[PDB]
Parts: C-alpha cells; structure tokens; sequence
C-alpha cells in the first residue's frame, strides 16, 4: 500500500495472507468470508507470463495478523488449504478479467477478536454503494512504494472513479467486471494498492446496516499511485454467482 | 525476513 | 454468515476506527 496507513488493531479481522511455504515470502492478500472459505485473486494463483501456477501444498493462508514478518503467537491462524477454485473464464491471458479464486481451508478457523468474516455484497448493496467518489478501503502488506515493506498491515481509503475516467487512463481493455478507484491529480491526495496487495479486498461499509461488505479484489495497476493511474479491482458482486456456484457445490 | 512459523504448519 | 462484517473490536462493542467517518461522509 502506497501513501497510506498503519492499520488499528483488529481493524480488518477478514484480512488474510497468502503465504509462500519455500521460500517463506509473501504472495498476496485475501479475505476471509466464511470459516473455511477464503476469496483472492486468481492471479495470486496462476499467471503463465510470471511462470506462476501454484497448487494447494505450495501455500498456507495465514489469519489475524497486523505484523507482516512476525509469527504472531497466539493471535494469528495458520491454515492449510483443500483445494483452490480459479474462475474458468479468467482471462490472464490479455487484461485479468474475472480476477477471481476460491481456496477452501482443510479445517474451519476459529473466529475471535482478530478474526472474522467480510460480507459479500448483494445488488441492492452493489447498486447503493458502487458510484463514483464512493469510498473503499484497500488493506495489504504490498510495497509502500513502486520502486520498502511495511512492518504492519497498512490501510488506505480510496473513491471510487468515473468508468470513462478509468477507461481513459489506460490502454489496457477494462471490462464490467472491473473497477477502478484512487484520487485524480487535480484532487492533491494519494494511495494506491501495490505490489504485493494483490488479492486482499476493497471494502465499504454499509451505511444501511453498518456492515463491511467487499466490493473488489485488488487486481491491476500501471505502476503504483502514479498521477493519472487508477487501481482496479475484481468486481466481487459481478462475480458472485461463480462465487456461490462453488461454495454451494463444493462447500 | 520473515519469522519461522511453527513446524506443524509445514509437516 | 449472519454477524459477517461486525468487527469485534469496533462495531461490536461500538467504538469507531480512526477514518471509518471519511468513507461515511463519501456516501452522499
Ligand atoms: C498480475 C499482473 C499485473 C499485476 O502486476 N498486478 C498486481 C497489481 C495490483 C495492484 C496494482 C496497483 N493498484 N497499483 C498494481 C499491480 N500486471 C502485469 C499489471 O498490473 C500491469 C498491467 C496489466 C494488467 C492486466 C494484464 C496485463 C498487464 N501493470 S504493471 O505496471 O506491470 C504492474 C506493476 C506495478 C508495480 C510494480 C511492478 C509491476
Ligand atoms: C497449471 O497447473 C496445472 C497443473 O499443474 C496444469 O494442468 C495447467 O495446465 C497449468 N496451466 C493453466 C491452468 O493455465
Ligand atoms: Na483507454
Ligand atoms: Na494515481
């Protein structure tokens, strides 16, 4: 996360991270949504240009954390992961539309003060929340720059943009399963997802129900928090038949 | 950079 | 699940992060 925050503790209790079993690295966030089912980005998982394809024993998921290297005694859950679930139409082959993976847990993860499941949207939520200057929240132990790491989860609040503002920032074909998010130059502040964020969720709470829903998955970027870039991110409602064909045939 | 985790979550 | 998106430690016992208001005043 770049140009943002320490985050306040047990402030995102759905953040998970995606970790690397050898070597022990960071691959990505996530989030967790029920207590066996975890949501990130496919391309936390496949991406042939990267020679990435990893299967189920490459990684373990780690739940509750706030610091990034720290093994977090007694606060953080480490589970191993049954299978993982790519959406069949994701396209890493061009622009990472439908940027979306499921991982079932081997076992159910304890909830608790550091702990806890976001909830995903409905179209009522969907439609409500999702419009231009709207705020999200982006969480994530990504790089705090382009071009180091951070010692905590970092937090940033980002608005929602235009479509035809993010389609003109890029060259890159944006899809309706997209969305973009970040302030404009002309509007002076900064943030941005970066490398490393990937996969972990922009939420929004529902000023309804006063729920954190997450409405996207940190997918792309041209570079980090560049003026006149945008983040985009996986658009989680979009996607939810998928999401609840899997859960409720596999789950 | 980052601490050993506990060696049941490898096995 | 039913208590999905009550954080524990804020909306739970009613106490607010830091920057929460921010996005609030956003939802116009
Ligand atoms: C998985 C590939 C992806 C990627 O690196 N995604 C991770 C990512 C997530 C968020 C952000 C951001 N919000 N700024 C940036 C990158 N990628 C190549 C990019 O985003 C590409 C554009 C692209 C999109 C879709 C298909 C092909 C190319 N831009 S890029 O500038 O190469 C990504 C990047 C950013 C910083 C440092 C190193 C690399
Ligand atoms: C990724 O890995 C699996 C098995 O290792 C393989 O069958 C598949 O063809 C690979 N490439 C994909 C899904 O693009
Ligand atoms: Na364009
Ligand atoms: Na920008």
């Amino acid at each position: 996360i770049v140009e943002g925050s320490d985050a306040e503790i047990g402030m995102s209790p759905w953040q998970v991270m995606l970790f690397r079993k050898s070597p022990q690295e960071l691959l990505c966030g996530a989030s967790l949504i029920s207590d066996r089912w975890v949501l990130t980005a496919a391309h936390c998982l496949l991406y042939p240009p990267w020679d990435k394809n990893f299967t189920e024993n490459d990684l373990l998921v780690r739940i509750g954390k706030h610091s990034r290297t720290r093994y977090e005694r007694n606060i953080e859950k480490i589970s191993m992961l049954e299978k993982i679930y790519i959406h069949p139409r994701y396209n890493w082959r061009e622009n990472l539309d439908r940027d979306i993976a499921l991982m079932k847990l081997k076992k159910p993860v304890a909830f608790s003060d550091y702990i806890h499941p976001v909830c995903l949207p409905d179209r009522e939520t969907a439609a409500s929340l999702l419009q231009a200057g709207y705020k999200g929240r982006v969480t994530g132990w990504g790089n705090l720059k382009e071009t180091g790491q951070p010692s905590v989860l970092q937090v940033v609040n980002l608005p929602i943009v235009e479509r035809p503002v993010c389609k003109d920032s890029t060259r890159i074909r944006i899809t309706d399963n997209m969305f973009c998010a970040g302030y404009k130059p002309d509007e002076g502040k900064r943030g941005d997802a970066c490398e490393g964020d990937s996969g972990g969720p922009f939420v929004m709470k529902s000023p309804f129900n006063n729920r954190w829903y997450q409405m996207g998955i940190v997918s792309w970027g041209e570079g980090c928090d560049r003026d006149g870039k945008y983040g985009f991110y996986t658009h989680v409602f979009r996607l939810k038949k998928w999401i609840q064909k899997v859960i409720d045939q596999f789950g | 950079d980052f601490e050993e985790i506990p060696e049941e979550y490898l096995q | 699940e039913a208590d999905c998106g009550l954080r524990p430690l804020f909306e739970k016992k009613s106490l607010e992060d830091k920057t929460e208001r921010e996005l609030l005043e956003s939802y116009i």
